[PDB]
RNA sequence: GCAGUCAAGCGUUCAUAGCGACAUUGCUCGGCUCUUCCUAUCAUACCGAAGCAGAAUUCGGUAAGCGUUGGAUUGUUCACCCACUAAUAGGGAACGUGAGCUGGGUUUAGACCGUCGUGAGACAGGUUAGUUUUACCCUACUGAUGAAUGUUACCGCAAUAGUAAUUGAACUUAGUACGAGAGGAACAGUUCAUUCGGAUAAUUGGUUUUUGCGGCUGUCUGAUCAGGCAUUGCCGCGAAGCUACCAUCCGCUGGAUUAUGGCUGAACGCCUCUAAGUCAGAAUCCAUGCUAGAACGCGGUGAUUUCUUUGCUCCACACAAUAUAGAUGGAUACGAAUAAGGCGUCCUUGUGGCGUCGCUGAACCAUAGCAGGCUAGCAACGGUGCACUUGGCGGAAAGGCCUUGGGUGCUUGCUGGCGAAUUGCAAUGUCAUUUUGCGUGGGGAUAAAUCAUUUGUAUACGACUUAGAUGUACAACGGGGUAUUGUAAGCAGUAGAGUAGCCUUGUUGUUACGAUCUGCUGAGAUUAAGCCUUUGUUGUCUGAUUUGU
RNA sequence: AGGGAAUCUGAACGAGAUUCCCACUGUCCCUAUCUA
RNA sequence: GUGAACAGCCUCUAGUUGAUAGAAUAAUGUAGAUAAGGGAAGUCGG
């Protein structure tokens, strides 16, 4: 096999942490560098191909895309790291004073038995003109060469029966560390949307813990699957919206439909919020939390520069076989049934 | 065939990266940060919904 | 005596990965504990201040079953019986506040020094 | 190789005691499969020489990063055929790979002894030996738990170890460069594919004890329907799941160099790519990226049990204990250079002038008091201890550094007066600093984890992810969707072969039996067990343990 | 009421042997899934 | 008894329910199936 992907062992957690970040330019505006959601879905798209030099210039191509569900990420903190001869070293983290039920749930393994007394003295530590919070924020701005944002996911807006959101750390590639820590100050308790991180025609690297297959039998026997994998260069085809109906509508199809198939995806619900439709196949299975970083570097070929003109979204039944896009088209083709009249 | 780490191809790709190839990414970044700045104002309006 | 036990979650309590549910042995021990508790009643002792201080199980003379067999061999099987014995004891809060005199010998230079110290210090 | 031709020298003087290098002249047991390594490299990368016009090629240099195919082959193959490919390079892992294995050879093959035998061999005489192989050993290698460092939880950092991409051609560039012509390139731009790896199941194909639905054969309930049943009786379709270059997606960019080409330039009054310097330059190296995280590497942050008969932490003095890889005046802070510097002063403010210093820390600062007591003063506004206190500074392990002041003892700067002894001529003579426990007298703070049940993104077992003390809670049912099968049971009919039966002998005459066709009927059944959704109904919400700076 | 055709061997043969022609198959390309 | 049948499959009379159990259900192994396209290219040798 590949000797790089060793030791071929089970990961530390389902939420794999992002190993490296995109560099930094100290003149660029403040913007997030990685996003997270919940991968669950896969679907077929057709599009006309404006890729000149190819055998399919001004032709149409069918291809497989994946739908990661991405509820609006909520900022609950910021971390500052000093540059040492020993690597980086977190000197101060700061939180949001009033955090959701989801994250106070993340701080316990057994949620129901506890008195739910998580950040009581920390919120009481805030309870004045600030004084100590602004002291720690001065501490971050004075030192700390890089600044990373503590976020979490909106787990309840996702159909998952987990209730327990994931903490993460996302660096900022907007220059002047002052603007980093003050962007964070403008964003405590607030939420960050998907399309404020990504857009169409943008290459990303989705990282995921790879679908556990359990025990398996130099070509050696042992563990197969459940490894933390980084896959790079998956083009974003569509960023979606929850409130907006006709997400499944293209420039061509234009029928008022959601990208959610009939009876939803298999083993996972519908979509009730923002999503990213990424091309190809992201690692992990359905219901799996994926962390989407962006490219690391200027990765422009013509596979990264071209504009996607989506023509049609397959929303037919994945559970079973596909014959109808809408429920409306099933009973339009069928005629009327027994229990109808 | 020239390798992935073939010196001449890395230099030819650096000739690319100082032209159109970075400028499109540096326009896309401005459009992303713009909508991020737009995301503050909406939430501030929903601050003023409760403040009303 | 724990080689090739199926490791359990219920051993976390004791810091051991391997643990078992040995029904026959448990039933015998609690039969002896019930006997010991009643011996405590007959003697006239407390019920809640009562802890097991000594519990010792050592090997007994083995039983000798035999079964015929490969090549018609006589592979001798042996039961491994045991002599269980235990003592339950009254718990004692604050045992003693008394010690030995601990007589200290010290030379002319130490006698002299201590005397000089009490001439100076309070 | 032999003989001769030269022939640097040496032969004890030395060519005529002899040896004698490079040349030169005479004729002439084999093979299947994997892992790792070597370079003495076949291809891929970059170069140098070559009548190298272009293309193609030959030799040579650096180079082991990555590659090195598919069939027919058996008079002893110790041969080779015919293609594909960029190319199908050569070897090691001393009996590598026969205790990972087979395909064809000894003749009833070891050793000793005997009998009959001219030169010549037999005898199915006779005695014999042919033990390392299994280890429910040992440990490598893969993977998995795990006590400990207050507990417990979340977010992290990254020492170290591994690492990966590969080759082919297609379009412009072109029918241009170059070419009598025949032919015929290359960089920059873009497009695919091959091998390899990491994944993933949208669709396609595959697959079925959902044995889901349907059909057939048999077999039992006395017949329909239901099925009992058939070593899963047989057949068609087939969800979920699992899956295939039989499917689809994805697989990077900066420095340092090698051969080589150079710049300035010595050695050597020319020159010289090298000696001091110096630019470029390979698929090379090291990083970036990609994977694990040290369970005795580290950081930040959240919570830390309240009547346990005030449990737990923090300040003060107090007694016991427990130790110390080893206090016993002070770890006393510029940086850089060495063919140079430090300091002081001055000015034209500089790679500046002038003076001075080192040649050891042999220094410098602290240092005299019952192991440092008690007191009388004199001189000066100093030095220092202690605790209150104004800030500023310190992130590389900051955990300390300076500073503003008020009080407060002490001062050996100088001079007085008391006290020390008997520790008997020495005996470390104990004065340091950790880790604690029991007592005190004041502050402060009001938990989680495990088991058990559930979950299924996980799963040998562990472990992991979940869920649950009155809620857009959870469980069971229930409804709605989506799928799979293909028209359920029952009933009716004018559709009815063919027949029994009233005689009006029928030109859908009739009463009944009557395969099947038709209708209610894309119906019926199943549909989460690892699909979706939940205003319905019904119920659950509390058991044991363990943990302290 | 599994083939077929030749040949070597003791004209059909005999589950004799070999070679070829036609059909068939997971033996393989290249494995994948299910049950016991 | 059904069946052309000593094939099985089902039973009457009569006799058994004896063989450690329970909990899980991943890979491997043995055995049996099915499979796109090609159809011995596998292998010394269908």
């Amino acid at each position: 096999g590949h000797l790089g992907f060793l030791p071929r062992k089970r990961a530390a957690s389902i939420r794999a942490r992002v190993k490296a970040f995109p560099k930094d330019d100290r003149s660029k505006p403040v913007a997030l560098t990685s996003f997270l959601g919940y991968k669950a879905g896969m679907t077929t798209i057709v599009r006309d191909l404006d890729r000149p030099g190819s055998k399919f210039h001004k032709r149409e191509v069918v291809e497989a895309v994946t739908v990661v569900d991405t509820p609006p990420v909520v900022v609950v903190g910021v971390v500052g790291y000093v540059e040492t001869p020993r690597g980086l070293r977190s000197l101060t983290t700061v939180w949001a004073e009033h955090l959701s039920d989801e994250v106070k749930r993340r701080f316990y393994k057994n949620w129901y038995k506890s008195k739910k007394k998580a950040f009581t003295k920390y919120s009481a530590k805030y309870a004045q003109d600030g004084a100590g919070i602004e002291r720690e924020l001065a501490r971050i701005k004075k030192y700390a060469s890089v600044v990373r944002v503590l976020v979490h996911t909106q787990i309840r807006k996702t159909p998952l029966a987990q209730k327990k959101a994931h903490l993460a750390e996302i660096q900022l590639n907007g220059g002047s560390i002052s603007e980093k820590v003050d962007w964070a100050r403008e964003h405590f308790e607030k939420t960050v949307a998907v399309d404020s991180v990504f857009e169409q025609n943008e290459m990303i690297d989705a990282i995921a813990v790879t679908k556990g297959h359990g025990f398996e039998g130099v070509a050696r026997a042992g563990q197969r699957g459940y490894h933390s994998r980084t896959s790079i260069n998956h083009k974003i085809y569509r960023v979606g919206k929850g409130d907006d109906e006709a997400n499944g509508a293209t420039s061509f199809d234009r029928t008022k439909k959601t990208i959610t198939p009939m009876g939803g995806f298999v083993h996972y619900g519908e979509i009730k919020n923002d999503f990213i439709m990424v091309k190809g196949c992201i690692p992990g299975n359905r219901k799996r939390i994926v962390t989407l970083r962006k490219s690391l570097y200027t990765n422009t070929s013509r596979k990264a520069l071209e504009e996607v003109s989506l023509k049609w979204i397959d929303t037919a039944s994945k559970f079973g076989k596909g014959r109808f896009q809408t429920p409306a088209e099933k009973h339009a083709f069928m005629g009327t049934l027994k229990k109808d009249l | 065939a020239k390798s992935l780490r073939a010196s001449s191809h890395l230099n030819a790709k650096s000739v690319k990266r100082r032209g159109v190839f970075q400028k499109a990414v540096d326009a896309r970044e401005q459009r992303i940060s713009d909508k991020l700045k737009e995301d503050l104002l909406k939430q501030k309006l929903e601050d003023l919904k409760k403040k009303e | 005596f724990n080689s090739s036990i199926g490791r359990t979650a219920q051993g976390k309590e004791f810091g051991v990965t391997k643990a078992r549910w040995p029904a026959k042995s448990v039933k015998f021990v609690q039969g002896l504990l019930q006997n010991a508790a009643a011996n405590a009643e007959a003697k006239g002792l407390d019920a809640t201040k009562l802890y097991v201080s000594h519990i010792q199980v050592n090997q007994a003379p083995k039983q000798r079953r035999r079964t015929y067999r490969a090549h018609g061999r006589i592979n001798k099987y042996e039961s491994s019986p045991s002599h269980i014995e235990l003592v339950v004891t009254e718990k004692e809060e604050a045992v003693a506040k008394a010690a030995e005199k601990k007589v200290v010998r010290l030379t002319s230079r130490q006698r002299g020094r201590i005397a000089a110290q009490k001439r100076i210090a309070a």
